[PDB]
């Protein structure tokens, strides 16, 4: 007897198929309100020189570099 | 819908699904009660599942193979078959539709006096997908095949809906056939014209309903069969 079964508390983010387009009124909803569909973020991680839309931080290449060495990451900040 | 696909999430209402269906089951086998009966039944369709979980293959995939645990009798039952195969098809996986298909078809040998026009309306529904998926003499297999099997079928509610395929078959997969089969699906296409127009159709009340676009089907066929014509070379006019 083996099974799979399904996951109940835990979801699995999948990435992109399709390009979305990005107008000026979700750089403003993001921006402002906190606004933003995953695809959004999926679309600015493809191309590095996309600076008008999302600033890119070298702790997330850190992070990559910790976590693919079988090391746990622990992040805190403010507001 | 809103309050279905945003507030309860997948995970609860598969879940909560299996438990009611479960329940539902196992009340009814005192009561025999036709609205129990009638609810349990209509829970499986594949219409209310999609209209229930929007575009989830895993949480629905999970629901269909544990629910034929849930109850012994869907594996004798040809109907869950079909339903199973017609969970798959706007997921493009035709190989196991197919096996689906045909163990629905085996379950449906089994049973005396069990009419098959629904199973073979979706083998004929997976001869057309496969078929726009290939192209060459192998779709004119498969454009046979689904031709024969909805020419046994009879003209019902559900022979119209496969119309609107063979528009996009002649719109995409059209010039990759010879004369030949330009000729076979000429004289396929005129002859399903003919039966759009026997006033079978008339007397019900399901044509009546929607009169309008049935009409524009046949406009959009005698569109076709005029553009047919019109590209036909000027030797055989």
């Amino acid at each position: 007897d083996k099974e799979v079964g399904l996951i109940n508390s835990l979801e699995l983010y999948t990435p992109g198929e399709e390009h979305d387009e990005i107008r000026d009124n979700d750089i403003a909803n993001f921006m402002i309100f906190g606004k933003v569909s995953d695809r959004y973020i999926d679309e600015v991680t493809l191309n590095d020189n996309m600076h008008d839309k999302i600033i890119l931080r070298e702790e997330v290449s850190k992070i990559i570099e910790h976590i693919e060495t079988d090391n746990d990451i622990l992040i805190a900040s403010d507001l | 819908r809103f309050l279905i696909a945003n507030i309860f999430e997948h995970k609860y209402v598969v879940n909560q699904l299996l438990k009611v269906i479960e329940h539902l089951y196992v009340i009814n086998k005192d009561a025999k009660d036709h609205r129990l009966q009638t609810l349990i039944t209509s829970l499986l369709r594949f219409s209310i599942i999609e209209k229930l979980l929007p575009q989830r293959r895993v949480e629905i995939n999970y629901f269909y193979e544990k629910v034929k645990h849930i109850i012994p009798n869907l594996i004798n039952d040809p109907h869950f078959w079909v339903q199973y195969a017609m969970s798959m098809i706007p997921f493009k996986d035709y190989p196991s539709a197919d096996r689906y298909l045909a163990t629905a078809y085996s379950l449906a040998a089994r049973k005396d006096n069990y009419h098959t026009k629904n199973i073979d309306t979706q083998r004929a529904r997976l001869h057309l997908l496969v078929s726009l998926t290939k192209t060459g003499n192998e779709a004119y297999l498969e454009f046979e095949a689904g031709d024969n099997l909805i020419r046994i079928i009879p003209n019902d509610i559900y022979k119209y809906r496969q119309v609107l395929r063979y528009r996009d078959i002649y719109e995409k997969v059209y010039p990759t056939f010879n004369a030949k089969q330009k000729v076979f699906y000429e004289h396929a296409i005129k002859r399903i014209i003919k039966e759009s127009e026997s006033p079978e159709l008339v007397e019900d009340l399901t044509y009546k309903i929607g009169v309008n676009w049935l009409d524009k089907l046949r406009g959009n066929l005698k569109l076709i069969v005029e553009n047919i014509q019109e590209n036909r070379p000027k030797g055989k006019k």
